[PDB]
């Protein structure tokens, strides 16, 4: 019912922060190629200097404080 | 009750600029005159060594226009006021988030139209009071009262740029900061100093000395096989810019897009 | 019982500045006169080598106004007093936290209005005594007595800036520290020294020596192919600033936003 | 009944130690945004040079010397 | 039985300064006279090369006031005595810890009022004997005898600063250490030496030599294209300060806040 459900952040290093128009076109390409069941198994390609993915939540979530409730 | 022109609501998206004055405003109104560049070069005169011609205001203006464009790209900003006719796609998550829209150019002085169309026919045109804006970031958000995506569903019109600053040492978010003015001047000075550094003595001359019938003279210029004559000023300008630019980027912030 | 103008309560948000005097206060009242810059340049005179003209106060003021703006961005501060008309969004967690609000510009001298509106009509305007402020950080918090977010729900008006310091070697949190004054002067001196360094001898000249009929002279300037004539002063200014600025940042602290 | 229940220390590197007023405002923001059930799942953001969290106690505590008592 | 002014108890928070003398005390009482700066510059005279004018005491005082402010920020200290009207929030954990309070500025010479209010009306004003202080750190703690937080619940008034040292080579925790005096003088000398280094010979001159009709002379100054004329003294001052400051920081200690 509230936020905090993010899996992680995809960082892309660049000398300049890309203009928002470029990021919107990036999103358009990403959605057209990968979004949904359509193109689910495909792999994108990017030629940036360095890319990282930092995890904000664990691999698999589950209920917390179960024994406390019991 | 309230009085206003229908596109502009005082709450949310107050009118800031008359559309006609977009054509009127120019570089000189923002202080980007050749006088400012000459003032920063106080005590320095640039001229053709072979004639008495100093470079005219035409070159200064052409440099300034390129310099402001370079600042327009060093930061993702629209500086001079201008009208935009913008189409945007339908993404469900932001549509459900109060029809969030991030304009491609910022800041937004005012928004004139915000419509949804299917084949060029407006399916739904929202009331003026509903839509609200955030000027500096360019966000447009809608607050109604009483496949997962599609292309170019909605249509947005607005004015992008910054107004000249009205009061000393101050600026509203929809108003030009002084720093952009100084940054653009510094960019112009980088080109001017590149031109002027070649005209110190002759052409490609580093050292000189004459000795004729008892009369002797010697000069050593800043020019060197490894550095230019004006490289010192360019280095100082770059040092100043790398602090001014980074300081200014904090005022606008980093960019994000959901994916 | 108590006596006060309705917007200002002595407890929480005491009045500090008359709104009319916002227009009256200017740079000279804070000590940013050309005299201060000249004093720090005691024993140095800057002039056009080809004429007898020294640069006027116009250039000093224009430099100072840019310098204060640069300080206005090196730290996220509003320095000169000014009025702000500010809209803010509804975020549930801070709303439940006593309606916590962090103003976009700080410090806050006083708060004049704090209202909640739906379509431009004030749904609820809080009593003056309820709302309370923290001047330096700009926090506004409400203490009532006897989807998860929405956009631009509330409306806030206040005055942002710092007052001139009233007593020697002291300053209240709502009052200008001396360090900002010296920092701005140092920023101005960086530009002035950049202008003055080009006028030591001729233009682009590093070394000279004459020898005519038994009369001989020689001079070697600070100018070099790798450093400017005034690069020493600029280096010292940067060294001083990198300590003054970092020391001042501790007084305001780092920034946070919940996400 | 006595101390030693700390989980860890949150170190923030800075050239100067922040003034206590700034730390108090930092605490105010932290409490307003994150404290309690309200804003429990939210994530703060800080732009300091480097941050560390050093653990003083293990991940989960429990009774000690159980077999000795038995 | 005991005799005392009601706000001040000899046990815990003994009176140290009369409130009226806060206005009386100034820089000269602490030894920050222009004489001290001149004494540390013994054998050096600073003057305008083009006239016979030495810089007056006005510039020395203005430098000293900025220098003490810079020391006021290099360490989170209130140096000169001054009165503070301070509001603080209710945090349960410290409230239960004997109403622990850490004042925003330290040291505390004495505490005059400590009250709890709801809407400006004092709900409860504690007896004078109950509350106790720790002068150097600024802690205020209460020892009564015979949501989880709220904003600006309590009100605190006190005097922040350091008294002049009364006896040679000694200082109480509520009393100025000699080191702060020397540190502030050294900060002033950094600015003075920056001013004086430009007036050694001419302006921007590194080397000179004349030779006229058999009379010849030559001088080489400390000035260089990479270092200033007075950079040696500034370097030594920085070396001294980086030891004096770090040594002094151990006397006050690092800062903490619970979260
Ligand atoms: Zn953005
Ligand atoms: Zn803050
Ligand atoms: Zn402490």
């Amino acid at each position: 019912s509230h936020g905090g459900t993010t899996r992680g952040i995809l960082q892309i290093r660049s000398d300049q922060q890309q203009s928002q128009h470029a990021l919107e076109n990036f999103k358009r390409e990403w959605k057209s190629s990968l979004s949904g069941i359509n193109g689910s198994w495909q792999i994108p390609v990017v030629m940036a200097d360095d890319i990282k993915f930092v995890n904000m939540t664990p691999t698999a979530n589950d209920m917390q404080f179960e024994k406390w409730l019991n | 009750s309230l009085n206003y022109e229908y596109p502009y609501h005082p709450s949310g998206n107050p009118k800031h600029i008359d559309v006609s004055e977009i054509d009127n405003l120019t570089l000189a109104d923002y202080g980007w005159s050749p006088d400012a560049v000459k003032a920063y070069m106080f005590g320095i005169v640039v001229q053709n060594p072979d004639t008495g011609q100093p470079m005219g205001d035409e070159f200064y203006n052409h440099i300034l226009e390129r310099a402001v464009g370079k600042a327009e790209r060093a930061l993702d900003i629209s500086i001079l006021p201008d009208t935009q006719h913008e189409m945007r796609d339908y993404h469900e998550t932001e549509f459900n988030s109060y029809m969030f829209v991030h304009a491609y150019r910022k800041p937004i002085l005012q928004v004139e139209n915000l419509q949804l169309q299917f084949n060029g026919r407006p399916i739904y045109k929202y009331p003026a009071n509903w839509w609200k804006v955030e000027h500096l970031a360019g966000h447009v958000q809608l607050f109604p009262t009483a496949a997962t995506f599609a292309p170019q569903m909605i249509r947005l019109e607005y004015v992008s740029g910054m107004l000249p600053r009205k009061k000393a040492g101050r600026n509203k978010p929809w108003e030009m900061p002084p720093e952009l003015e100084q940054l653009v001047i510094k960019y112009a000075l980088k080109e001017i100093y590149q031109v002027w550094g070649n005209l110190i003595i002759g052409a490609g001359i580093a050292n000189k000395t004459l000795e004729v019938d008892g009369i002797t003279e010697t000069i050593g210029t800043t020019q060197s096989a490894m550095y230019g004559g004006a490289s010192a000023q360019i280095l100082q300008i770059n040092e100043d810019i790398k602090e001014l630019l980074d300081g200014l980027r904090a005022y606008f912030g980093y960019n994000m897009i959901g994916l």
